[PDB]
């Protein structure tokens, strides 16, 4: 039993409006540099589809995740330590940079020194940016399946469609499409951290968000096929990988991510959860791996009981990260009202960021059909977006959760309706769900209203402890170049001393 | 010759040892973000998977048989070494020179290699590709002398450079030119070596082997 | 030491956890600095965008290392009620990719110049030291106009400098107001709400020099014609909180989260509230994945399913059932019980005018405007007179209120609906039907052209000895809708299987719609708007409103809402939602935009049909008047071609002038002093004898066509401009890719109105200006191009539909290279024309024609039917039946120096709008100190306008919304029409003065103010028509209420009187250019819809490298795998879609979610990036406007008439465009006509 705290990331795809503003503001600030201008670690795509990098999800291809071996151990898809090593000269399951897409710029130029007299209107061609070359016509994009872009045989390759007899959906009546909001996981059981040979990966302890250490990095690019998400991207200028780093520099001060605090949709909610670190390796090589979402649950920690918080205290949990634990959206939706899943916990790696899966119009009926249990509202049973494909996507192919948040979800909705509209009090939907009068205005009140306040319960990192803060508030931040910073022995060849230290010691004691 | 021969093969050698050793350590207390293998492989995978292993496992055989080979009597005298070396040795070579030829051509004439490569980057491969060329050409120049007596030379040279033995010129009395050659080229991938790719093979990562599987940092 | 550090192996090594799975180390990770110090940053600045999104969303701007980095949505707007969620954070992509244009390779940095232009100029400027002379020697000069007008679009910009461009353009607009005209300069720039001062800065310098400024809601087709009619507002609608009040929503054309993206989260979070959401789009658009409920109707064909849910709806809520609060509703809110004049016909009546107190011979006691006055019968039979109708607006005082009263008694009545039960018999009533017509892409219901229903009704006593037959506006309606109410009426419905007259099952086979889909949904949605007394509500969108019968889509939709009671309640109503047109602040900014502060009036003019005129595109139109006449009009009375309307709307005063006369209007008063005439009179006797003309009548003779325009906040030639081609050939004077042939090749014929030659006027324009931060396909194709700042440097404010926040725009660092913002570059140009005119024009007097306008007393100008006076039908009487003739006096020299300060006219005459005024003279006391005053020149002693925070604090001082205390006068006023007070709903905030530096600090919400009709409060949401509704303050309509009956003249000929359902038009733009120039591949024709894109705001991010790399990497168009596939088109292949009007080429977007039969190419994509040359006119492939053409109707000409006259942007034409018809193949060659030899070859 060892507590460790970091903050996880619930999405509500039923909100999810598919702006991608997520993407963007990811991209200005973290990746428009030469080298992974091609990276996007916040992407949004439209499923059906195959995703970015093309396919993704097929571990058959790609390799990435843990496979449970007979014995009971696990073992990354990509091999043990000595068959991961004998492939390090040239990692044969690589995704290409045209798995991605070749990035490229525009000669806006042209437009601007046009010679005169020149025969036809002038115009900004692509070129690449990995060349600089002209490209004859763009021929794919980090988005390029948007809104069902592309024949329906080409999108349904997805993945997700396994098990599915997906001739039905080729019909214009029965046509569906949501969108994913993807990022990097932070994982309990990272399989980056554990195909890395140079061990430049980690998890960081106080919040559970996970690096790569640009100093350590040899550029093994192991790490990439590792990552059953493709959410490592190798900076090719550089030649080290790099990776969503759940915007540590805010997180520590308290702060929501990036993507979190500028999502239009207002789908994102960051909470604390507490996890048994010592529960990791057994939860994550259960051998069903229709198991693995309970177990990962199992996992997680009451930040209300007694026992749970003085554990906590012991093992070096700050009070306030305790506090926010005690009021954490994120524990209320995967731990209370169960309408947060995990995303595909088959890769075994028990990943932090979970979703809420999407409502959807009623499927095409052969008339305008009739009341169900809710109403007018629908029923469970006559969504149209097949529920077996969001629990391939989110329980490993067992539809039983999956439908049991979409259930609560249309109870809260015909609970709220009859208080609304007719003024009655019906929990006759939320009976049927096992959801009690509170729980349901608990949801409405984060579901629905979502403050701010409500959505973003993010406490500090505490940079404070362990660590000396002082000396660091008065010389952080003059870069002149000491050259001592990055080690903990003082001796360096340059024979320098660091700014932001005092070296001048007390004799005071 | 005689100014050429103790400068080249007395002095010279502890020029880039030192450059060796003072540049990867200076490089790797400075420069840390550098410090890399440089993939190239996702820019353009083709060829890749055959070329690189070549190469590697090639001139890794190389390495190992010159380590052995130099720097260490009844079961292994030189005649027999020499052989290994020749046979052993020679097809690790022609492992080596086919995989270093083929990286060579992807990154001279892959436009999307070529066009993010670095100056060093074909400088270092090129001359690697001409010592692995000039290595396999001093095989028919051994094959002269089966009794290892060349061997025994370059041998009782490489031992007195790195015992900082004087005089470590004058055990190559005579030895086939070809060799003086290998040498120097070699030698001069060592003084190259700090400011190259070439720094990765500091980075061997044998660590992972015996490691635990998750990593975590505390507070620090 | 790194190095030393690695032997502290062992020792950084701490416990191990997961029985080995894991080891914790104590190891440094100082490295991480370096991701935090990316992050961090230098300051953060406020600031918004200025475009029209309406979005209005406030951003952090991140400056770092001294430049602008990144953004993040600002997230501190005041709250909401605790009950609804609040608003932030907003934002969208677009907005978060705006950082990049800053430094970008396509950033505008200098003033350029055409170079053939440039070295003309100084040559010229070599012989003629006087710029005005300098310019008049290349413009007069054929060779040389033509040497740089043909070099548009081809290149050659060169570097120049402001001091060159503002000479050049300073002496190219006094030389063009001296020889032709003021209103011979014009500019386009595009709603203000999204940056006020920017707007108002060209738009000022026009207005003080007499340039005419051009319109944008209806030249967009984003005005719905219909709101005019229906509440003579031309757009005012809830707010998106508003949404979360309402227990029942259909998104009816409205792509929310890709249009209304800030927004999205109030209808996604309102669905766990219980309320029940419906999408109604022929794709599977974005909209359709967040509801409850997917309609699919055949695009253009909407109104027939609004037609058959009204249908059941009447039948089952008001009929069968009536429903109390329905029926008090349509009783005291709608003109259903007015009375309604039948005209009799052969053997059947047709819908006549609606009666008026005046033609009783009690003249019901009205002796004030009882022509203007609408009649109606109380339970108790008789007959009266209504309190709120339009006579009661002027001419007197405090009976234009819904009071239900008797305006002759004073007394409570109770007005009756339905004659049946009442009739003195039964007439019977020819109702126009159109659902038969149509193209073979759209299915048809035969019926009868005219349908005769059995209608109730009274005879009745005229005051002139004649008898005549009444009937109420709901009776014609239940029997328009084919309500069988018991007189056996063969053309009414016996169930809503009975194909008819408009029933579900009728819509079924027009729409495509399950008939029982349709009675679902229109019971549940009446259902739930009794429970809840209005709570459902419609968001409409241009998904409908750009079609050319919008007006039909759209009163469909209001019908329904109307019907149920929704309109004016919380929750409830209709929810437009197109471009960002609500400049709150309204009454404080237009004195500023227009220099109403020191003239009055200025020059407006409706950009719709200032552009079909110019641009020529009338000389090509398709469309004629007569195949849209109402089968029971006279069809002889209404000949000519469809501009020949227009110009006769002109001359009567309906619609605005540009240029307005055939002589320059600064002449006008030199001759009517030698005639011994004062200036109006002799203008208005040289109009009757011809001496002087509209210049509408000979708009190619050389003298009536624009010469200067300015362009900014906008991209007309690319992107906006409809018949981009038709632009390109008239206009500028360029190469153009119009492929068919005009009226004269095709010997059709001409124009009665208008004189016709066989070899159009081209290149009109002598000088383009376009003022913008980015090379844009308009700076393209201009002579000057002027580098504006961009919204992340320059101070300004912003204001929306969406919500009731002013927030604005900053300078987070001042504009890089030499940009300037729109404001000090019009303050600039300002001033050098000020001195370059000296000389040339003095202290003038101008002549201004001023069509009548819709909330002022002018308003009741032609009560029974329509006279032209040029047809001698009656005498020309200025603000009556023609249009205002003013005097308004220029003094040129002084233009900057009025336009760097706020005139007297404030002071002298007050300030207003919207029918009422009130005196301002605190306001202006408190700018004096504010904005200091001028010292000396011409307006010592008026406050100052030098920075656009001065004119941003002029707009807020002087605006009701944003001042109590003029929210108070302003109320005041109002209340003295209406005789009851209304100070109630700002006295509480008489005290609230919103300043630009407190906005900078937190956005503020606005003041509820008479401008408009909902209310800024804390305990109920803004809803548009609330006030009228629980304030009893009538709609600006004829009858004071909601109108469902149009009588204008025009509107019942029309067949318009009453809505009907109205197939989608032929533009016969494809058939004479299919197959004419093939190039082996099949081609098609399909319906060729544009709705705006997700990777711009029209085409503003369109060449944003964040935008373009998240969509399909340039210009592209969405087709159903069926139509792909048989064109053997695969995705992302490159094809051209072209037709009459021309060409334009992109790559396919194959996909499941489109319609077989239509195409899609999103607004706007432009024509700078990535596209190649077309096969079609062997020039560069054209954009999305290279396939439309304008094409006017009539009933939106309409004016002198209550609702339904004119007002800048209120009313007037409009560009739809969803009608239109493309052939559609894939490319063969891709040439790029660049010279670069990396041309490609499609297969097959
Ligand atoms: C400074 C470093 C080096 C030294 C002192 C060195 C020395 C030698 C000597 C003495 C021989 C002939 C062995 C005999 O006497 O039988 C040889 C052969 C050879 N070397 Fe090197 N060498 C060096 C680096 C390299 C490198 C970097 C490469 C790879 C490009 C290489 C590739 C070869 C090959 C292919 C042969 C011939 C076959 C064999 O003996 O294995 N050598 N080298
Ligand atoms: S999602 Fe993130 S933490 Fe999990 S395996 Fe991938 S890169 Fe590592
Ligand atoms: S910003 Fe939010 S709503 Fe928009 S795509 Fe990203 S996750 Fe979805
Ligand atoms: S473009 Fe419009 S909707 Fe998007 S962030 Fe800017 S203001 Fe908001
Ligand atoms: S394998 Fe490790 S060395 Fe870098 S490229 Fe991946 S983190
Ligand atoms: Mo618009």
């Amino acid at each position: 039993m060892k507590i460790r705290s970091q903050v996880g990331m619930v999405l509500n795809l039923d909100k999810c409006i598919g702006c991608h503003t997520c993407s963007v503001t990811c991209k200005n600030v973290w990746t428009s540099r030469e080298g992974v201008e091609y990276a996007w670690f916040n992407n949004v795509e439209t499923k059906p589809g195959q995703g970015f990098p093309t396919d993704w999800e097929n571990q058959e291809k790609y390799k990435g995740g843990w496979i449970r071996k007979i014995n009971g151990k696990l073992q990354p898809r990509m091999g043990n330590r000595a068959m991961l090593l004998g492939k390090i000269f040239a990692n044969p399951h690589l995704p290409g940079i045209d798995d991605y897409y070749e990035p490229f710029d525009f000669d806006y130029q042209n437009l601007h020194t046009a010679p005169e007299g020149s025969k036809s209107q002038p115009i900004a061609r692509p070129r690449s940016l990995i060349t600089g070359e002209r490209m004859a016509k763009i021929e794919k994009g980090p988005n390029w399946e948007d809104d069902l872009g592309g024949e329906f045989d080409k999108l349904a390759k997805d993945k997700n469609f396994d098990n599915i007899q997906k001739a039905m959906y080729s019909q214009f009546e029965n046509t569906f499409m949501m969108y994913l909001p993807r990022l990097c996981e932070h994982c309990l059981n990272p399989a980056c951290v554990a195909t890395c040979p140079s061990g430049a990966i980690y998890k960081r302890e106080e919040d559970g968000i996970v690096l790569i250490d640009q100093d350590k990095c040899r550029g093994w690019r192991m790490c990439i096929t590792g990552c059953p998400y493709k959410k490592i991207y190798f900076n090719w200028k550089s030649g080290k990988s790099e990776k969503c780093i759940f915007c540590y520099p805010r997180i520590e001060a308290g702060q929501p991510t990036v993507c979190s605090e500028t999502c239009v949709g207002r789908i994102r909610y960051l909470g604390v959860l507490l996890y048994d670190a010592d529960a990791i390796e057994r939860a994550a090589s259960t051998e069903n791996e229709k198991d693995l979402y309970q177990r990962q649950l199992d996992v997680f920690l009451d930040p209300n009981d007694p026992k749970v918080i003085e554990q906590a205290i012991k093992d070096g949990i700050p009070l306030s990260v305790i506090e926010a634990a005690q009021q954490s959206p994120v524990y209320k939706m995967a731990m209370e009202w169960k309408l947060a899943l995990p995303l595909h916990p088959e890769y075994r790696t028990l990943p932090m960021v979970w979703y809420v899966p999407p409502l959807s119009p009623i499927q095409s009926a052969a008339d305008a059909g009739e009341l169900g249990s809710n109403g007018i509202l629908p029923d469970v049973e006559s969504l149209r977006i097949p529920v077996q494909y969001l629990a391939n996507l989110l329980t490993a192919g067992d539809t039983k959760p999956v439908l049991r948040a979409l259930k609560r979800m249309l109870a809260m909705r015909h609970y709220k309706r009859a208080e609304t509209v007719d003024g009655k009090v019906d929990t006759r939907a939320l009976e049927e769900v096992g959801l009690t009068e509170a729980q349901a205005q608990e949801m409405y009140r984060y579901l629905a209203i979502a403050n701010y306040e409500d959505r973003f319960v993010v406490p500090s990192s505490h940079r404070e402890l362990a660590r000396e803060a002082f000396p660091e508030k008065n010389g952080c931040g003059f870069t002149f170049g000491d050259g001592c910073h990055g080690s903990d022995t003082k001796f360096n060849l340059f024979n320098s001393r660091r700014i932001d230290a005092i070296d001048v010691t007390s004799k005071t004691e | 010759m005689q100014f050429l021969n103790m400068f080249f093969f007395d002095i010279y050698p502890y020029i880039a040892g030192a450059v060796f050793l003072i540049g990867s350590w200076l490089r790797y207390d400075y420069g840390q973000y550098t410090w890399r293998a440089a993939s190239s492989q996702m820019l353009d995978r083709k060829g890749m998977n055959l070329a690189s292993n070549l190469f590697h496992i090639g001139i890794l055989g190389i390495f190992v048989g010159h380590f052995f080979g130099m720097l260490t009597e009844a079961w292994l005298p030189i005649e027999v070494k020499q052989k290994m070396a020749m046979f052993a040795g020679g097809a690790s070579g022609v492992l080596c020179l086919i995989g270093g030829v083929l990286l060579l051509k992807r990154r001279l004439f892959s436009p999307r290699v070529r066009a993010t490569t670095t100056g060093a980057d074909i400088l270092i491969l090129s001359l690697l590709v001409i010592q692995c060329a000039l290595g396999l050409l001093t095989i028919p120049f051994s094959a002269q002398h089966m009794d290892g007596s060349e061997m025994m030379k370059l041998v009782g040279w490489a031992q007195s450079v790195v015992t900082f033995h004087g005089g470590a010129s004058q055990h190559l009395d005579g030895v086939a030119f070809i060799f003086r050659l290998h040498l120097v080229l070699g030698m001069t991938l060592f003084l190259l070596f700090p400011f190259s790719r070439l720094i990765h093979i500091w980075s061997v990562p044998v660590e992972y082997l015996t490691r635990k599987y998750q990593l975590v940092r505390a507070r620090h | 030491s790194k190095f030393l550090d690695r032997f502290r192996y062992f020792k950084q090594k701490g416990e191990t956890f997961a029985d080995g799975h894991g080891q914790l180390l104590n190891t440094n990770r100082d490295w991480e600095d370096g991701y935090r110090q990316r992050w961090q940053h230098d300051k953060i600045v406020r600031s918004t965008c200025g475009v029209n999104c309406t979005g209005s969303c406030s951003w952090k701007i991140y400056v770092k290392n001294g430049l602008v980095t990144w953004e993040t949505q600002q997230t501190d707007y005041p709250r909401t009620r605790p009950d609804l969620p609040n608003h932030e954070p907003r934002g969208c992509p677009r907005g978060a990719s705006y950082s990049w244009y800053l430094y970008s390779a396509n950033r505008l940095k200098y003033p350029m110049m055409r170079k053939r232009l440039m070295k003309m100029w100084r040559e010229a400027k070599a012989l003629h030291s006087d710029p005005v002379e300098a310019w008049a020697s290349i413009i007069e000069d054929a060779d040389k106009a033509k040497s740089f007008k043909q070099a548009r679009g081809r290149g050659g910009f060169v570097r120049s400098s402001w001091q060159e461009v503002n000479e050049l353009i300073a002496a190219s607009n006094v030389y063009t107001i001296k020889n032709y005209g003021p209103d011979r300069v014009a500019g386009f720039s595009p709603i203000p709400a999204m940056s006020m001062v920017s707007y108002a800065s060209g738009a000022r310098y026009l207005s003080l020099i007499g340039g005419t400024c051009l319109s944008f809601y209806d030249w967009y087709c984003d005005l719905p014609p219909a709101s005019p009619q229906t509440w003579g507002e031309q757009t005012d609608v809830p707010e998106s909180a508003d949404w979360y009040n309402s227990s029942y929503i259909i998104a009816w054309g409205s792509n929310v989260p890709q249009t209304r993206t800030p927004d999205a989260h109030f209808f996604t979070e309102v669905r766990y509230k219980g309320t029940k959401t419906v999408a109604v789009t022929p794709d599977y658009a974005e909209i359709a994945k967040l509801c409850d409920l997917w309609l699919a109707p055949k695009q253009g064909t909407d109104a027939a399913m609004a037609l058959a849910m009204g249908h059941v709806m009447l039948r089952e809520f008001h009929l069968d059932n009536p429903s109390q609060y329905f029926t008090d509703y349509v009783r005291r809110y709608t003109d259903m019980p007015m009375l309604v004049m039948l005209e009799e016909r052969d053997g059947y009546y047709a819908a006549g005018r609606m009666l008026r107190a005046a033609d009783l011979v009690d003249a019901l006691g009205q002796e004030n405007n009882p022509e203007w006055k609408t009649v109606a019968f109380n339970t108790n039979g008789e007959m009266v007179a209504p309190n709120g109708s339009i006579g009661f607006r002027w001419g007197e005082k405090g009976k234009w209120n819904l009071e239900q009263r008797d305006g002759k008694t004073g007394e409570e009545t109770e007005l009756q609906l339905s004659l049946l039960g009442s009739q003195d018999e039964i007439a019977e009533v020819g109702f126009p039907y159109f659902g038969g017509d149509g193209t073979e892409h759209f299915n048809k219901v035969e019926l009868e052209n005219v349908l005769l229903h059995k209608l109730p009704v009274k005879r009745l006593q005229l005051a002139d000895g004649s008898t005549a037959l009444v009937t109420t506006v709901y009776d014609l309606t239940l029997a328009n809708y084919g309500l069988e109410r018991g007189l056996n009426d063969v053309n009414c419905a016996t169930s809503y299987d009975d194909v008819k007259a408009y029933t579900p099952a009728w819509a079924e086979q027009i729409t495509g719609v399950s008939r029982s889909q349709i009675i679902r949904i229109a019971r549940e949605f009446a259902d739930n708007a009794d429970k809840t007394h209005g709570r459902s509500m419609i968001i409409v969108g241009a998904g409908l409103n750009h079609w050319y019968h919008l007006d039909m889509n759209y009163r469909g939709l209001i019908n329904m809402l109307i019907f149920c009671g929704c309109v004016g309640q919380s929750g409830g109503g209709w929810a437009h939602y197109v471009g960002q047109e609500k400049l709150r602040p309204q009454t404080g900014w237009q004195p500023l935009a227009f220099a109403l502060d020191w003239q009055r009036p200025a020059r407006h003019m409706n950009s719709t049909s200032y552009f079909y005129n110019h641009s020529s595109q009338w000389r090509y139109e398709t469309v004629t008047a007569e195949e849209l006449l109402s089968p029971m009009a006279d069809k002889s009375r209404y000949t000519g071609h469809l501009i020949d309307f227009n110009v006769r709307a002109e001359r009567m005063g309906w619609l605005p002038s540009a240029p307005q006369l055939g002589t320059n209007p600064l002449t006008i008063a030199g001759e009517a002093e030698k005639a011994g005439m004062n200036p109006v009179d002799y203008t208005v006797k040289s109009l009757k004898e011809g001496s002087i003309r509209f210049a509408a009548e000979q708009p190619e003779n050389g003298k009536n066509h624009p010469r200067n325009l300015f362009i900014w906040r906008s991209n007309l030639l690319g992107s906006s401009g409809k018949g981009h081609e038709f632009m390109l050939k008239y206009l500028l004077g360029t190469e153009h890719g119009i492929q068919g042939k005009d009226l004269g090749q095709q010997g059709g014929v001409k124009p009665e109105e208008v004189d016709w030659q066989d070899n159009g006027l081209e290149g009109k324009l002598d000088l383009v200006v376009t003022l913008d931060f980015r090379l844009s396909s308009t700076c393209l194709y201009s002579d000057i191009i002027l580098p504006t700042a961009t919204w992340y440097e320059k101070d300004d404010m912003n204001t929306s539909d969406m919500h009731p926040f002013i927030h604005p725009l900053s300078a987070a660092v001042d504009p890089a290279w030499e940009a300037k913002s729109d404001w000090e570059i019009y303050k600039a140009i300002a001033k050098k024309f000020s001195e370059v005119c000296v000389g040339h024009l003095g202290k003038e007097t101008d002549i201004v024609t001023l069509p009548i306008q819709h909330d002022s007393a002018a308003e009741l100008a032609q009560p029974l039917d329509v006279k032209d006076w040029k047809k001698g039908e009656c005498d020309l009487i200025p603000g009556k039946t023609a249009p205002h003739i003013m005097v308004v006096e220029r003094d040129y020299p002084a233009t900057y120096e009025r336009f760097t300060s706020i005139g007297p006219l404030m002071e002298k005459i007050g300030n207003g709008g919207k029918g009422i005024a009130w005196n301002t003279q605190s306001e202006m006391d408190l700018l004096r100190k504010l904005n200091y005053t001028k010292a000396e020149g011409p307006a010592k002693g008026q406050p100052m306008l030098n920075t656009a925070i001065d004119a941003a604090e002029m707009i807020l001082t002087l605006a009701p919304e944003t001042n109590g205390q003029v929210a108070v006068k302003a109320w005041a006023a109002l209340s003295e029409f209406t005789g009851r007070d209304h100070t109630h709903l700002a006295l509480n905030k008489e005290d609230e003065k919103i300043r630009f530096r407190d906005i900078q600090a937190q956005p503020r919400k606005i003041i509820s103010s008479p401008t408009w009709s909902g209310l800024e409060d804390e305990h109920v949401s803004y809803n548009a028509g609330y006030t009228n509704v629980h304030e009893l303050i009538p709609w600006r309509t004829l009858s004071g209420r909601q109108q469902l009956y149009q009588d204008h003249q025009w509107m019942r000929d029309f067949g318009e009187s009453l809505l009907v359902y109205r197939p989608p038009i032929d533009t016969r733009s494809v058939k004479e250019v299919i197959g004419q120039k093939s190039n082996g591949n099949q081609e098609k024709a399909l319906n060729f819809l544009t709705p705006h894109q997700k990777w711009g705001i029209h085409s503003t991010y369109s060449d944003n490298l964040l935008m373009l790399t998240l969509g399909r990497g340039g210009p592209v168009v969405w087709l159903s795998e069926a139509d792909a596939k048989d064109l053997g088109i695969a995705d992302n292949d490159w094809i051209e879609v072209f037709n009459s009007n021309g060409a334009l080429t992109a790559r396919a977007v194959v996909s499941q979610r489109v319609p077989a039969g239509m195409t899609m190419m999103y607004h706007a994509q432009e024509r700078i990036v990535n596209l190649p040359g077309s096969e079609i006119t062997q020039q560069r492939g054209g954009i999305h406007n290279s396939v439309t053409r304008i094409t006017p109707k009539p009933t939106h000409m309409i004016g002198g008439y209550a609702h339904l006259a004119y007002g800048f942007n209120y009313y007037g034409t409009v560009g739809s465009n969803r009608d239109e018809f493309v052939v559609v193949r894939k490319m063969k060659n891709i040439d790029w006509l660049d010279g670069e030899g990396n041309d490609q070859v499609q297969e097959s």
